[PDB]
């Protein structure tokens, strides 16, 4: 069976630049290579067929070339919506096979996070539980730390964090940090604060709220 | 019309049916066989044409038992059809030479 | 219109089997092949097998342990994939795709998330995330929804039934003690809320539930 | 005689387009293909595309961003290449070449220098370079011409309308503040000058100018 090699596995490009994905076959397959795009949590979408043939609905920015064992998928002027995984697939010999995929990354200008802190809902408190949610939205680069403080004292237990992949709308990243406590544990403290430390500022961005 | 022209016409229509059915059946037989190339309908139809004509470029061919049996039917249909057109042309010429000679 | 319809999810106990379905609409030919592709989290696409409905013949990836069996019901235009004796290795999203016999997958299903676990199904609790009373605001305001205590994945979160897409982030779920949790963020011009209503719609396929939670300012 | 005729240069503003032409003479067949090749300074030859005039069909390098469109006028035996939405990356010499359908480029045009810049066209000022009064001399003497303040490239410098080729050096131009400058050197037997006249002919395609500057001894 035909091995389809996609290297590099990750490609970082600046906005508006032409970019080229590589797909190499273990043996000659004519032009029987097809390209698919798969955005986060979406299904694959055919971009190019038989190496260079256009698909209706796909932006002119996308083009393909090559024949034999070496193929290339190109994008003229990359933009945020192009952030995704790209796969090649061959139909020259049975069985059909897929390449290992190349993820596209866009390097945009630095952006400080927009921080929002949220108090537990009344509906949740009614069930004997309390989650304080903090959003660190649309920042760049993706490296960031969140620190929790209850009544001025740092907290680590009960915290779960989550990071999105680079956003296909604006090339930024976002993160959520959730501190979960029992209604009681929550009832015996006054202020809750969320602090974000990010490259864009030597000083932390802090958001707080008092239980009453 | 005369028999030989009718047989030729019939043979042609029949040949075309064998080419189409053969392209389709070749793909069914060959998918599932590692290395097989005769696995998409457009090139299989091209393959059926190169088989019925015996041109033999050599770019495509069956690797499975049934793909090979299908190939044999296409070859025989093709060889027979072209052989039958030749026989029809000969019959036409023989009749014409008879006329040109006063018989 | 959606050409290939697949169920959102299937929860399967270790050792058990499940039958995934793929209902096709749109042009249908006797020459179409329906393919199935597996994608484990963070990984690529793996071809599993194929079937031609008009004839009933199926081919399989021979290179991997055979977990699937493909069949098709011509009258209901549905293709099926029987996965048997599953382990956590079989947990993944399974796509069905249509190929017109010319080599490429022209269109794909949305995928069915299969989770192999002993745990029980659990619908999510959806809570509002409205700003505290001391929070200041610029030309934009951020609201959200907490979706916790559900199993298995996934959940689809939309805002205002899909009419609100811009300014939305739905964070990946975190698994803790057999339950998932995630939050979704939405940002609209500060002037537009609460005059204009903002509701998140949370759908959880495994439990056949879909709930709405309107976001209103704290008292 | 010159088989393929191309204009010397074309100045194009960023974002604009230009149509290069290639006029053919000599034997012409319905089977000839006219090719276009790009060569950036200091780099190799890059195939852009081809066209068969008798039919009007064109093929292009698919591997590079498509900037060109090929057409041909059969009645004037001219092939054209439309380059659109140019950037400095498109600045280069573009050759046209004739292929008799047997694979190799038998003959080439002189090439058209395309410069993509916002700057304006400027004809060169040609100044004489004659030895100072205290300069000593052997059996040979060196004279020259200063060609400065022109844009864009190129300029063709000849001595005595081309009759004087031996002992000639034309140095590469230097770009400074949107203007180019170069000098040309010529060496003849010291005895032959000034008895025998020495003139440099400077042609600048972009400005459609060609001037002569006779070199005479300083007073
Ligand atoms: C007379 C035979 C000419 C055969 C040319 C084959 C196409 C080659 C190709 O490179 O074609 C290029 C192109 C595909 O890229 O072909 C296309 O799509 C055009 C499709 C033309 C062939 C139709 C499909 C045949 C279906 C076989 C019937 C079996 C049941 C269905
Ligand atoms: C001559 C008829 C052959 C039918 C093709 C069989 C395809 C299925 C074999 O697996
Ligand atoms: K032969
Ligand atoms: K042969
Ligand atoms: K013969």
């Amino acid at each position: 069976d035909i091995l389809l090699t996609q290297s590099p596995a990750i490609l970082s490009v600046s906005p508006g630049e032409r970019v080229s994905f590589s797909c190499r076959a273990s043996q000659s397959i004519g032009t029987d290579i097809h390209w698919y795009q798969q955005r986060t949590n979406g299904s694959p979408r055919l971009l190019i067929k038989y190496a260079s043939e256009s698909i209706s609905g796909i932006p002119s920015r996308f083009s393909g070339s090559g024949s034999g064992t070496d193929f290339t998928l190109s994008i003229n002027s990359v933009e945020s919506e192009d952030i995704a995984n790209y796969y090649c697939q061959q139909s020259n010999r049975w069985p059909f096979t897929f390449g290992s995929g190349t993820k596209l990354e866009i390097k945009r200008a630095d952006a400080a996070p927009t921080v929002s802190i949220f108090p537990p809902s009344s509906e949740q408190l009614t069930s004997g539980g309390a989650s304080v949610v903090c959003f660190l939205n649309n920042f760049y680069p993706k490296d960031i730390n969140v620190k929790w403080k209850i009544d001025g004292s740092e907290r680590q237990n009960g915290v779960l964090n989550s990071w999105t992949d680079q956003d296909s709308k604006d090339s930024t990243y976002s993160m959520s940090s959730t501190l979960t406590l029992t209604k009681d544990e929550y009832e015996r403290h006054n202020s809750y604060t969320c602090e974000a430390t990010h490259k864009t500022s030597t000083s932390p961005i802090v958001k707080s709220f008092n239980r009453n | 019309s005369a028999l030989h022209w009718r047989a030729a016409g019939a043979a042609t229509v029949l040949l075309v049916i064998v080419l189409l059915a053969g392209s389709y059946l070749a793909v069914l037989a060959e998918r599932g066989a590692p290395g097989a190339q005769l696995i998409t309908y457009p090139r299989a139809l091209w393959w059926s044409v190169e088989t019925a004509t015996t041109v033999g470029y050599g770019d495509l061919y069956p690797v499975t038992l049934w793909g090979r049996l299908v190939a044999v039917v296409v070859m025989v249909a093709g060889i027979t059809s072209f052989g039958l057109v030749t026989a029809a042309l000969a019959t036409w010429f023989v009749g014409r030479e008879q006329e040109r000679a006063g018989h | 219109q959606v050409q290939l319809q697949q169920p959102g999810a299937e929860l399967v106990k270790p050792g058990a089997s499940v039958k995934l379905s793929c209902k096709a609409s749109g042009y249908t030919f006797t020459s179409d092949w329906i393919h199935w592709v597996k994608q484990r989290p963070g990984h690529g696409l793996e071809w599993i097998g194929e079937i031609i409905p008009s004839y009933g013949r199926a081919n399989y990836n021979e290179k991997i342990q055979k977990k699937a069996t493909l069949t098709a019901d011509k009258s209901s235009s549905t293709a099926f994939m029987q996965l048997s004796s599953l382990t956590s290795e079989d947990s993944a999203v399974y796509y069905c795709a249509r190929e017109r016999g010319d080599g490429y997958f022209a269109v794909w299903g949305a995928g069915t998330t299969v989770t192999v676990s002993s745990a029980k199904t659990t619908p999510p609790s959806v809570y509002p995330l409205a700003p505290g009373s001391a929070a200041q605001t610029n030309s934009m305001v951020t609201l959200g929804c907490l979706v916790k205590g559900y199993f298995p994945e996934p959940v689809t979160v939309t805002w205002n039934s899909g009419s609100l897409s811009s300014g939305v982030h739905t964070f990946p779920a975190v698994l803790q003690s057999d339950l998932y949790t995630l939050s979704s963020s939405v940002t609209v011009p500060s002037s537009s809320w609460p005059s204009e209503t903002v509701t998140c719609n949370v759908a959880h396929p495994a439990s056949s539930t879909k709930v709405d939670k309107k976001i209103v300012p704290r008292d």
